[PDB]
Formats: C-alpha cells, sequence, structure tokens
RNA sequence: GUUGCGUGGUUCACCGCGGAGGUAGAGCUACUGGAUGGCCGAUGGGUUACUGACGUCAGCCAAACUCCGA
RNA sequence: UGCCUCCUAAAAUGUAACGGAGGCGCCCAAAGGUUCCCUCAACCUGGACGGCAAUCAGGUGGCGAGUGUAAAUGCACAAG
RNA sequence: UUACGGCGGCCACAGCGGCAGGGAAACGCCCGGUCCCAUUCCGAACCCGGAAGCUAAGCCUGCCAGCGCCGAUGAUACUGCCCCUCCGGGUGGAAAAGUAGGACACCGCCGAACA
C-alpha cells in the first residue's frame, strides 16, 4: 500500500541517519515525527533510552495557536527548546526522523535554535 | 621435461587478524584488527582506519559482540 | 506383551558406551511426553531379538528400575561396519497418541507382460495411535499394464490410521522390460 | 597519457602540488582551489 | 564414468582415513556391495566391475553405482625427474572408505544376485562384502 | 473541472457499487495512473528521438516526457547501456482524466479498422496494456508537419484487485471491448 | 651460545576467567561446482516409444565449497 | 626472478617445493570529497513494431545483481 | 489500567505468511496544489495547505507451525595427552546431522481517557 511504502521508506531514511547520528546524555536526540496532522518531538539520549523531554502540538496549547502547522511547528520547538532548558540541556543533535530537512520540520528546528537550545 | 612453473607466485602474507583479543587492556591508537574489508565493525570507541584496520580511540578494554549480525569490536573505557 | 527389562547407566560416555557396549549392553533414552531424558542400557541381545519380531516398532514395555512404563524405539544408531546396533533413542506411549511412525511396505502380485517394476520407498510415515494395529502395508497389484504407477492414494490404509506423508508419493513404478 | 602535471598559484606562482591527469580526457590545462601555504589560504593552482 | 567437468583439474590426493558417513547403506537396490578397506576405485574398477554384473545378470533387475569416479589423479610423463610442475590428471578416482556402499543391485533372483555381486568383488582392488535392505 | 471525472463521481462509483458489494467506501477501484512508453529501438541509429517522440507527446499527453535510457546491453540488438531506447510518461489526476477523456471521444474511433480491443489483454491484477500505430490519432497533431509514423503503448493502472473489476471500471470509463 | 652491567618475576607450568578462529569432522533445497537413481515435464527431434530444461523425491562428493564446526 | 590475491597452510601469526590457480607495472578530474535520495538480479503475468532476452506495467524476489580492474575479505545499514 | 498513541534495546524462539477483531486522542490512508519545496516525466514520491470520508490498507491485538527459525539429552564423528604393532585401549574434550521439543517474541523511556 502506499501507507506501507511511505511508512518502510520513512523508517529506512530515518535508520540511515541513525547510524552516523547518536545523540547522548550531554548532547541529545531531537527526534521529530510530524504525522500530516500533529508534529511530536522527543529529546532522546539513547545511551538507555530515556526521553529527557517531549513536546507535541496535541495539548491546547499549541492546538489554540492562531495560524497553519508552520506556526504550530515553531510553537512546538519553543516548547521542547523551554523545557530542554528544564532538563538542563542545552546542547543537542537534531534527528530529521527520516523526513526531509525543509517545511514544518525545520520551522521546528529553527524556533528551537532561537531561544536557547544550539544545536 | 614439461617446463610447468606456470603457477609459482604468490604475494607476501599481510600478518592480518585480530590483534588485540577480548578483555586486553590497549591504549588509544592501538590497533586491534586489521584486516580485509570488514570482517569486523568499529563498534564504540572503535576508528575504522583507511585500510579497515580498527584502531583504539580511548584506552580500555577490547570486547566483541554482535551488532544485528555485523560483528563488532569495542573499547570499554 | 514385548517384555524387555533394562537398567540406568550410573555413567554415561565415551569410555562408559563402549565398557557397555563391550559388556554386551546397548546405550539407550528415553525421551516422550516433555519428560526428563532417562539414560539407560538395554540387554544388547534381548534387545536386537524383540524387533526382529513383531515390526522394527514393537512397542516394547520397558522394565526400568523395578517400576514398569512403555517405550518405542524412534531413532537407531547402527555402526556401518559391524552393522550392530550402537545408540537406541525411545519415546513412551500413554496409551493412545498419533505418534508418527515409519512403517515397511511389501507388495503382492505378479505382472504379466514383459514389465519392471521396481520399489523405491521402502517405508512410509504414517499417525499411529497405541498398540500397532498398523503394520507393513500391502500393495495388492494384479500386474497391471505398465503405464499406472501407484501412488500413496487409492491405498490400504487400515481404519484408526491416517497417511498424511504426501498423497503424491510412488513407492512402486512399472515400466517396461 | 597519463602524465605528471604541477600545479602553481596563481599568486606567488609557487609551484606547490604534483598530480596526475588524463590528457585526452581533459586536454586543457585543469584548475584546482588549493592551499596555498605562502598566501595562506585557497587559491587556483593552474597547471604549468 | 568421467566427470564431464571439473573445476580443479589438479587435487591433492583425496584422503582415506575413517569410516565413510554417507552413502553407508543399501538405498535403491536390494543387495549392495559394501567396501570394508579404504581404497581409490578408479573409473576402470568400477566399469569392469558393472560390466561383470550386467552380464552375470544378462537381462533383468537393474544396477546402481552409487559411488562416481570424480577425483582425479595425476601422472608426470613416464621418463621424468621429480619435480617440474605437478602432472596431468589420467586417473580418475572415487574415494571409497570402509563402509560406503558401492554398487547395488535389484534382481528377482537370490543366488544369481548374490553371484554377480561377488563376481563384481573380484573386480575392485578392496576387500568387500554383500549387504542387504535389511 | 473535467467532465468525465464529475460523471465518474456522479454514476460510476455508485454502478461499482451496486455491481461489486464493497464492504468498505474506499474498496472502489480507481484508475491510479497511466503510463505511455515509446519504446523505441530506431533511437539507437542516428539517435533521432527528440522531434520526433518529445514534440508529439509535449501536445498529446501535455507533459514532458522522460528519455528511459537503456539498462544492459544486448549484441543481437545492437545496444549498449546509455542509449535512449525509450520515452515514458506516467500521468496521474485531473489531466490523466481529460486523456483517457479526450481519447475516447475524438481519439480513439479513430484508428483505422477499429471495432474494439482485446479485454482479455489484462495481467490478472487489474492493469491494462495495448498499443497504437500512428499519430494522427488526435487532432493537436497535423500531417504536414510530421515526420514519420510511430505509435504509443499505454499501460493504464488501476486500484482494482482483480481483472474483473478492472475491466469493469474500464467498460464504466468508456473504453471499448470485444 | 657465553659473558659483563642493569632490571626484577616481568619467563615458564597448572587452574580459573575473557577472547578471534574455520582445520578435523560434518553438511550441502545454505552458496559454487561435481554427481547416482526415480517422477513430472519446456524444448528439440522423426502426429510423437526418440531429447528430457526446470522442478520434485531420495542417496552422495570437494585443497582453492561452507548453513555449520570441534 | 619484483608486487598483489587465493589454496597448499595442519581454525592466531608465519610457513617450502621448477606445488595448485590467477592478476599487476594501471585507470578515474570523477570512478575523488560531501549532502540527499534509491535498491538489485532472476522469475511470473500482460503489452505495436519486439522476438527467450531492448523499453513499459504489475506482482514475487534480502541479495543468487553490482563493485573500473585478479582473488580474497567485505558491502543491501549499502562500499551497489 | 486499555484493541491507543508516541522513541530504543534486540535482530527470526522475534521473521514471513494465513485467519479474524480494532479507530476516544493518536498513527494512517484521504482532499487539494494560490502559498516554500519536488519529479532525470508524473503534487505517485518529496514538500506545503486542509479535515468532506474511511478503518479497505498500513499499524495494533488475538489465534494459527503453514513457509521458515531455535534446538537439547544421549550416541557417534573428530580430537589433546597417555598406554600400546595396527586393530586398538585409557583419559580429558566433543561436534555436524538427526530426534524430543521450543517458538506466532521479550525488555526499556512520555502523552488520552481512566483514576
Ligand atoms: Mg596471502
Ligand atoms: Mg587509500
Ligand atoms: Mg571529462
Ligand atoms: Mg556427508
Ligand atoms: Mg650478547
Ligand atoms: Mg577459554
Ligand atoms: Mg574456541
Ligand atoms: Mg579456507
Ligand atoms: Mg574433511
Ligand atoms: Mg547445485
Ligand atoms: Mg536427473
Ligand atoms: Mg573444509
Ligand atoms: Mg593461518
Ligand atoms: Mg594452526
Ligand atoms: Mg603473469
Ligand atoms: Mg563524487
Ligand atoms: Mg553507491
Ligand atoms: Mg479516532
Ligand atoms: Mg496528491
Ligand atoms: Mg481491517
Ligand atoms: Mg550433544
Ligand atoms: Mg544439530
Ligand atoms: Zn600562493
Amino acid at each position: 500500500s502506499v501507507s506501507a511504502t511511505r511508512r518502510i521508506s520513512r523508517l529506512r531514511r530515518h535508520t540511515r541517519l541513525r547510524k552516523k547520528l547518536s545523540g547522548t546524555a550531554e548532547r541529545p536526540r531531537l527526534v521529530v515525527h510530524r504525522s500530516a496532522r500533529h508534529i511530536h518531538v522527543q529529546l532522546v539520549n539513547d545511551l538507555n533510552g530515556t526521553t529527557v523531554a517531549a513536546a507535541s502540538s496535541i495539548e491546547a496549547d499549541v492546538r489554540g495557536v492562531p495560524g497553519d502547522k508552520k506556526a504550530r511547528s515553531v510553537r512546538v520547538g519553543q516548547l521542547i527548546a523551554e523545557r530542554a532548558k528544564a532538563a538542563g540541556i542545552d546542547t543537542v543533535v537534531f534527528d530529521r526522523g527520516g523526513y526531509t530537512y525543509g517545511g514544518r520540520i525545520a520551522a521546528l528546528a529553527d524556533a528551537a535554535r532561537e531561544n536557547g537550545l544550539s544545536f | 621435461g614439461a617446463s610447468s612453473s606456470r603457477n609459482g607466485r604468490d604475494s607476501a602474507a599481510q600478518r592480518l587478524g585480530v590483534k588485540r583479543y577480548g578483555g586486553q587492556v590497549v591504549k588509544a591508537g592501538e590497533i586491534l584488527v586489521r584486516q580485509r574489508g570488514t570482517k569486523f565493525h568499529p563498534g564504540v570507541n572503535v576508528g575504522r582506519g583507511g585500510d579497515d584496520t580498527l584502531f583504539a580511540k580511548t584506552a580500555g578494554a577490547v570486547e566483541f559482540g554482535i551488532k544485528r549480525g555485523r560483528k563488532t569490536v569495542s573499547i570499554v573505557g | 506383551s514385548n517384555q524387555l527389562r533394562v537398567t540406568v547407566r550410573t555413567e554415561t560416555g565415551k569410555g562408559a558406551s563402549r565398557r557397555a557396549r563391550r559388556a554386551g549392553k546397548i546405550p539407550a533414552v528415553l525421551y516422550g511426553h516433555g519428560a526428563e531424558p532417562q539414560h539407560l542400557e538395554l540387554p544388547g541381545h534381548d534387545y536386537a531379538a524383540v524387533l526382529r519380531h513383531s515390526g522394527t516398532n514393537a512397542v516394547l514395555t520397558l522394565d526400568i528400575a523395578g517400576k514398569e512404563q512403555l517405550a518405542l524405539t524412534k531413532a537407531l544408531h547402527i555402526h556401518p561396519i559391524r552393522r550392530t546396533i550402537q545408540h537406541a533413542d525411545l519415546l513412551v506411549v500413554r496409551r493412545g497418541e498419533k505418534v508418527v511412525v515409519e512403517v515397511s511396505v511389501v507388495v503382492e502380485g505378479q505382472a504379466g507382460p514383459d514389465t519392471l517394476v521396481t520399489q523405491e520407498t521402502n517405508s512410509i510415515e504414517i499417525e499411529a495411535e497405541a498398540l500397532s494395529i498398523p503394520e507393513q502395508l500391502t500393495v495388492s497389484i494384479e500386474g497391471a499394464e505398465p503405464g499406472t504407477q501407484l501412488t500413496a492414494g487409492q491405498i490400504a490404509l487400515p481404519a484408526g490410521v491416517s497417511l498424511i506423508s504426501d498423497p503424491d508419493l510412488l513407492v512402486v513404478n512399472v515400466v517396461k522390460a | 597519457v597519463r602524465p605528471k602535471i604541477t600545479l602553481a598559484c596563481e599568486v606567488c606562482k609557487h609551484r606547490n602540488y604534483i598530480t596526475k591527469k588524463n590528457r585526452r580526457n581533459d586536454p586543457d590545462r585543469l584548475e584546482l582551489k588549493k592551499f596555498c601555504p605562502n598566501c595562506g589560504k585557497h587559491q587556483a593552482h593552474r597547471e604549468t | 564414468l568421467i566427470p564431464r567437468k571439473v573445476k580443479h583439474r589438479k587435487q591433492h590426493h583425496p584422503r582415506q582415513r575413517g569410516i565413510a558417513s554417507g552413502g553407508t547403506t543399501v538405498n535403491f537396490g536390494d543387495y549392495g556391495i559394501q567396501a570394508l578397506e579404504h581404497a581409490y576405485v578408479t573409473n576402470r574398477q568400477i566399469e569392469s566391475a558393472r560390466i561383470a554384473i550386467n552380464r552375470h545378470i544378462k537381462r533383468g533387475g537393474k544396477v546402481w553405482i552409487n559411488i562416481f569416479p570424480d577425483r582425479p589423479l595425476t601422472k608426470k610423463p613416464a621418463e621424468t625427474r621429480m619435480g617440474s610442475g605437478k602432472g596431468s590428471p589420467e586417473w580418475w578416482v572415487a574415494n571409497v572408505k570402509p563402509g560406503r556402499v558401492l554398487f547395488e543391485l535389484s534382481y528377482p533372483n537370490e543366488g544369481v544376485a548374490r553371484a554377480a555381486l561377488t563376481r563384481a568383488i573380484h573386480k575392485l582392488p578392496i576387500k568387500a562384502r554383500i549387504i542387504t535392505r535389511e | 473541472q473535467p467532465r468525465l471525472k464529475e460523471r465518474y463521481r456522479s454514476e460510476i462509483r455508485d454502478a461499482l457499487r451496486k455491481q461489486f458489494g464493497y464492504g468498505n467506501v474506499m474498496q472502489i477501484p480507481t484508475v491510479t495512473k497511466v503510463v505511455v512508453n515509446m519504446g523505441v529501438g530506431e533511437a539507437a541509429r542516428d539517435a533521432k528521438l527528440i522531434n520526433g517522440a518529445v514534440n508529439d507527446l509535449a501536445l498529446i499527453t501535455g507533459q514532458k516526457p522522460e528519455v528511459r535510457r537503456a539498462r544492459k546491453s544486448i549484441a543481437q540488438f545492437k545496444l549498449r547501456e546509455g542509449m535512449p531506447v525509450g520515452v515514458r510518461v506516467t500521468l496521474r489526476g485531473d489531466r490523466m482524466w481529460e486523456f483517457l477523456d479526450r481519447l475516447t471521444s475524438i481519439a480513439l474511433p479513430r484508428i483505422r479498422d477499429f471495432r474494439g480491443l482485446s479485454p482479455k489483454q489484462f495481467d490478472g491484477v487489474g492493469n491494462y496494456t495495448f498499443g497504437l500505430a500512428e499519430q494522427a490519432v488526435f487532432h493537436e497533431v497535423d500531417v504536414d508537419k510530421i515526420d514519420r509514423v510511430r505509435g504509443m503503448d499505454i499501460n493504464v493502472v488501476t486500484s482494482a484487485a482483480t481483472d474483473d473489476e478492472g475491466r469493469a471500471l474500464l467498460r464504466a470509463l468508456g473504453f471499448p471491448f470485444k
């Protein structure tokens, strides 16, 4: 199916990038997952696989953002940046999750960069 | 008689193989397995090398393992 | 009715097995319905006698340390040169269970015209419960024209016994000359 | 057919880099941006 | 019997140690010649034994040769010093171990088949015996 | 808005309901794409294909074609890797729809000695293949400004799971069959 | 090998523990080849007694075969 | 007659013979670097020229393809 | 705590396949291409904008050994060291195959309702 082909290809792409990009306790993986509707992001540090911070466009404070999925991605970018600060993290590696860098993913990454989080 | 010396040549033995075995303490830069291709793969703290040499980035103990079929060499600091 | 009395091996190994086979015993293992395998020594001559008769199946009543139990020979390791039994592997039967067993097939009847009838597989695997109503399967051929080979179908399988090996196995082939 | 061609920096004429090239594959005198230690930076290093 | 092609035309001698582990029982026929010692059995020996079988039976039954002489044995030209290269392969040989079944008969008559099989053993560079399908 | 499409939604979808009892509304098959391929072997000689098999489909399909390159080497065909050996177009969407609509309307019934074309040509999953042999099938291309005649081979790839429903939807679209 | 001057248990043996292996053996519908007998059957051959690809059922073989493996 | 690869070579390394097999004395300005994307061969089904085998479509297919060049070790996570 | 969503460990005892069941949030397909970006042609994909529709498929759950996979014990092959003319024997190791069987994975990190 088209959905199966997309899911397999996206897992393939993200495994490809995951060979080289790993993320640790001091500089973790900020991994993205955008659906057609929402974007989630989570900061992984996969030496033990413990997500130290997470954010999404599912909670009402991102739902009620006036604007489109660009804005709902910048919202979640600032959100994950601020709770990365709260967890005590300032430098990460950014994992495209297998999607193209650009669009809402790049908007999230730029928002996370503009307010403290420094990949 | 027949001059059947059509095949009497060979190359030098290149001294391949594992040079530092499991649990053996090594310093950084010290080569662990010199080999052709990636018979072993670089694990954590192990570099690969231009000719697939698998050296140590850091000092510590050599350990061998399996990473999804691929057999790997790593150093635990 | 097929009574056989064994002893438990106090030690197993290369030297122990060789010692047993010089003493005339045969090393063997019982393993069955999830039980811990028993490690024992068959009489030798008696075991080699029991499966001359009542087929090679010859479901045995074993007497292990006084307690009676029912065994069935499953694997038989024979030496290539002496053609004597080196090992036996046996199972257990609880008065009826569909155990798979390999049973010989024989042919009865004569081929009239100038025909070569060849036998390919000595024995078919069948499903059988306890005391074997099934035995060697007879192929009653009347000597038909050598253009009709007989497969596992249209066979003389007895009631209570099923053949699930394959309904495509040829056992006897009929050709010219 | 694969001669050793030297590359000279365009600024200080310093003949720095020697490499090989296929004359027939590229007859023209090729250029690459190489690091020039005399200039302390990358510049064009055309053949001699 | 000649291999129609061989990947390695000059091999080491096949190694004659151990009991045969495969081809130990009679598998196609109901009578078999089984070896009791190691030997290299040449294609000429195999062929001569096969002819001995088939013209002791003259008709009927059939003969299996579950041994194929696909291992080459080389030979230096007749008048030569040692060591100017390996000789050219000229013997084709089967590595038979004690317990290997070399030939099998199917024959309706018992004694004729048995006599044919011994006729073949007398053709072989080996001690062998008649064994049956149990 | 393509009229064949609007009428597709108007009657063919619900006709496929009334004919096949699909349990879910999205089981209904649809033509997923249409692939038109040249398969030109007469380009490996003198390498003429641009204004012959590109500027024709630019007016026929409406989209600039892909030059399908060779993949292996064949001595019997005098072909090597890396030569233009085919020309392909893959049509999706409203423009594919309009292409079939124009084809059935003012293009397909014009081929010489045409009486409907084989319905058995299915591949077993629900895709259909056939061919043509002349450019003048379409008004958009004239004969006083073209070269020698050629033809295109068409796959029509549908979401149908099997041949009966693939053929059913092709018939409902308006493909002739015998 | 000896000998001088240094060093000092670093040598070696045994026990335990951590490791890499592809030999022996074995296996091969796990590859590459070799190769026995059946059964079906593309082809070819003179409608088809001739050929019998590929498969399928069994039994095998290998320094430069290996799914394995001391 | 130097170099490279395999087997001999006896599961570390090394190991001889006028032992068994092959290659090399280059090539590539991209066939290097990097970023991103992709998955092959073969088989089956259908298809104008077109056939067993050119291109196309759909399946099946985890590597039997490919790797500039011998062989080995590798590489499908691709090094393709 | 759930027939839910989220990222890794591991790489078949986990895979593949077959049969059923599942849509609250979510994952998805899905509707479009004025709007960044994209097709060696194609808005198929990638990317963007949406929420009319739907669990048909992906995904999730459960059940199936079917195709595969794992796999003892024992025995044998082989073997270190001894004893001994081999055959052999003692002793310490011990396969491959096959059999009994196992197996339709297991574990780790946040949200929805619940609570
Ligand atoms: Mg070498
Ligand atoms: Mg280099
Ligand atoms: Mg050029
Ligand atoms: Mg064997
Ligand atoms: Mg001195
Ligand atoms: Mg140890
Ligand atoms: Mg070991
Ligand atoms: Mg080897
Ligand atoms: Mg061997
Ligand atoms: Mg083969
Ligand atoms: Mg055959
Ligand atoms: Mg070997
Ligand atoms: Mg060695
Ligand atoms: Mg050694
Ligand atoms: Mg030479
Ligand atoms: Mg490049
Ligand atoms: Mg590549
Ligand atoms: Mg819902
Ligand atoms: Mg679209
Ligand atoms: Mg469903
Ligand atoms: Mg064991
Ligand atoms: Mg085993
Ligand atoms: Zn300069």
